[PDB]
RNA sequence: GCGCAAGACGGACCAGAGCGAAAGCAUUUGCCAAGAAUGUUUUCAUUAAUCAAGAACGAAAGUCGGAGGUUCGAAGACGAUCAGAUACCGUCGUAGUUCCGACCAUAAACGAUGCCGACCGGCGAUGCGGCGGCGUUAUUCCCAUGACCCGCCGGGCAGCUUCCGGGAAACCAAAGUCUUUGGGUUCCGGGGGGAGUAUGGUUGCAAAGCUGAAACUUAAAGGAAUUGACGGAAGGGCACCACC
RNA sequence: GGUACUGCCUGAUAGGGUGCUUGCGAGUGCCCCGGGAGGUCUCGUAGACCAUG
């Protein structure tokens, strides 16, 4: 934003994964989850969040797959975003 | 091949349609 | 496997087999007397209950309904009638 | 003569499967026929891995992977090899191959 | 080939037996259930019984896929 | 199976073998036949009533308590539906789907399943008008069918 | 690299998984009405199975009006390949692809297998609801509830297996219960061509749709499987009349 | 009192994640302190994929 006589000033703007990770997480037996929220933070600035998870195998788990019903999924969701929402 | 035999009998169809009119 | 007695089966299969499919049809479901402890009073209520049961005078909710048993509110005795 | 049971693609107790694009095609075939093919890999290949491994500021930096699904249409699976006919009754072997030692 | 006596040579090799059976053990240890099924055979008496505690998670099978 | 519709399946109620009052019950046939009468005063159907005894009052069936189904015992006494309550509830639903699909007219469905309704719907009100519950007049109409219910 | 706009499309997750009468149907959130299965000691008391006439929906393309035009893209125009390519390859690119409102009613609309019902071998899997059951977990004890785990029951999509029996065979737990021939019902085929053409009728704005012959012609046309021979298919294999 | 072990992270020596030793597969070891010496830990090993007749 502003430049100190060979100094630059940097506010934050954005974040995300690295492909990479993003791939190295998504795989063929489990639900996926997703959600976003908008929210202002007490400075006004405004930010779009995004979140991601996953269907954990679990460990003496005999079923080949893990899947969430998708009452469940909207449920944990929901969640998601309320905690997020009011985290910032 | 049958897809075509059945679009030439169309196109005749069409013709023969066209050289008899009700006007005739 | 080629030898079945039809007519004398073990309760078992039978209490195993459903129940329109029996020697015999057979309600799965009984009436069953249910007990608040913070009260005296005795309740008939059938085994599986839709709607809602209550206890008249202290307004205890007894019981809701699930898909297949209603399920009694906690500390509530329960006995199999005959 | 019926050549498979289940005639090539995984379409049971639906009507219709959404169609997809070829990866080296780009002949339209729908998602349940498509021969697909996962890939796993690095993103530098054999004797790079090597070579770079010392020209990195950073220590014990693991190599990033490249990941690609890929579809295929019946055609070019066969052209490529990926996938090559078989015997009548060995036909019937859906199990994989074993690439596992 | 077989040559002969060496079908008589194999009743030499394969007859033998060590000084007491394997089958001779002074505790064998058994499931509660096998207990079950002697005692209906009104050998729940036997002394050389073990009853040995039976495992509490039930995994046999494999984990398909 | 299903009349309307493609599945074919077993769900019900299997009436035990014993017809007879058990011993714990400790109500009249008449007692019964008050309950159930100011339970049809409160505007329910045969159903509702069959419902509510069996479950809080104990009642297996009404049917062996006081030799009347219920039904029969409401009409006896005066209070009964004009139209027997089943053909009422598909009228009712008719009514609400022909309600929904006013607004939204692009729905293909909805159409189709209102189709089914009316279908079962002149199937009934056909064996009642042959049972002589209705007087054969009877007809439903598209308009007048939010006035019934 | 930063921003902006427009219209399309919902990747991976996605499966021999689900839902629908079938076409078909995957971003979030709410609203609107349906629906199967399950549970039920609720209610009505034969109301039921199949269907000429008649009606509802019906992919794509296509046609009329409107809006909209990113991508792709018949027509067209070039550039190539080619003996020749008005074709496969490539650059450009109209209608169309998209939304709204009226038509059209046809697909290899395929499980190439009408619908209702009864009976007839197993076996593991799965989806949905229910029932029961040690034990793990959501931190340490009590009940709920959820996640795995072990079974049982009823519907579903399927799978594997078998001298159940079929069948011309491929194959099929239905295509089984067929000369030991009869559970109910609808549609429908009669050698191949001629031809789904001619005509009349009928529906449509149009393209067409539905109904639908004959004269003549012809000893086969066809279905499964079997040995061959071939393939510009995939594999192996040999030879200094193949090479290194 | 007897008797075992003990990488890091979270939330117990439990539960849940995740590691290093030789590329891989085994072994082995990895809480704290003091002192002591003995050192290129051992055994196996495909790990190979860029027209006309
Ligand atoms: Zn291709």
């Amino acid at each position: 934003e502003d430049v100190q006589g060979k100094n630059c000033l940097t506010n934050f703007h954005g974040m995300d994964l690295t492909r990479d990770k993003m791939c190295s997480m998504v795989k063929k037996w489990q639900t996926m989850i997703e959600a976003h929220v908008d929210v202002k933070t007490t400075d006004g600035y405004l930010l779009r969040l995004f979140c991601v998870g996953f269907t954990k195998k679990r460990n003496n788990q005999i079923r080949k797959t893990s899947y969430a019903q998708h009452q469940q999924v909207r449920q944990i969701r929901k969640k998601m975003m309320e905690i997020m929402t009011r985290e910032v | 091949r049958a897809k075509w035999r059945k679009k030439r009998m169309r196109r005749l169809k069409r013709k023969r349609r066209k050289m008899r009119q009700r006007s005739k | 496997p080629l030898a079945k007695d039809l007519l004398h089966p073990s309760p078992e299969e039978e209490k195993r087999k459903h129940k329109k499919k029996r020697l015999v049809q057979s309600p799965n479901s009984y009436f069953m007397d249910v007990k608040c402890p913070g009260c005296y009073k005795i309740t008939t209520v059938f085994s599986h209950a839709q709607t809602v049961v209550l206890c008249v005078g202290c307004s205890t909710v007894l019981c809701q309904p699930t898909g297949g048993k209603a399920r009694l509110t906690e500390g509530c005795s329960f006995r199999r009638k005959q | 003569t019926k050549k498979r049971r289940n005639n090539g693609r995984a379409k049971k107790g639906r009507g219709h499967v959404q169609p997809i694009r070829c990866t080296n095609c780009a002949r339209c075939v729908p998602k349940d026929k498509a021969i697909k093919k996962f890939v796993i890999r690095n993103i530098v290949e054999a004797a790079a891995v090597r070579d770079i491994s010392e020209a990195s500021v950073f220590d014990a930096y693991v190599l990033p992977k490249l990941y690609v699904k890929l579809h295929y249409c019946v055609s070019c699976a066969i052209h490529s090899k990926v996938v090559r006919n078989r015997s009548r009754e060995a036909r019937k072997d859906r199990t994989p191959p074993p690439r596992f030692r | 080939i077989s040559i002969k006596l060496q079908e008589e040579e194999r009743e030499r090799r394969d007859n033998y037996v060590p000084e007491v059976s394997a089958l001779d053990q002074e505790i064998i240890e058994v499931d509660p259930d096998t207990k079950e099924m002697l005692k209906l055979l009104d050998f729940g008496s036997l002394s050389n019984l073990q009853v040995t505690q039976p495992t509490v998670g039930m995994n046999f099978k494999t984990p398909r896929g | 199976g299903r009349m309307h519709a493609p599945g074919k399946g077993l769900s019900q109620s299997a009436l035990p073998y014993r017809r007879s009052v058990p011993t714990w019950l400790k109500l009249t046939s008449d007692d019964v036949k008050e309950q159930i009468y100011k339970l049809a005063k409160k505007g329910l159907t045969p159903s509702q009533i069959g419902v509510i005894l069996r479950d809080s009052h104990g009642v297996a069936q009404v049917r062996f308590v006081t030799g009347n189904k219920i039904l029969r015992i409401l009409k006896s006494k005066g209070l009964a539906p004009d139209l027997p309550e089943d053909l009422y509830h598909l009228i009712k639903k008719a009514v609400a789907v022909r309600k929904h699909l006013e607004r939204n007219r692009k729905d293909k469905d909805a159409k189709f399943r209102l189709i089914l309704i009316e279908s079962r719907i002149h199937r009934l009100a056909r064996y009642y008008k042959t049972k002589r519950v209705l007087p054969p007049n009877w007809k439903y109409e598209s308009s007048t069918a939010s006035a019934l219910v």
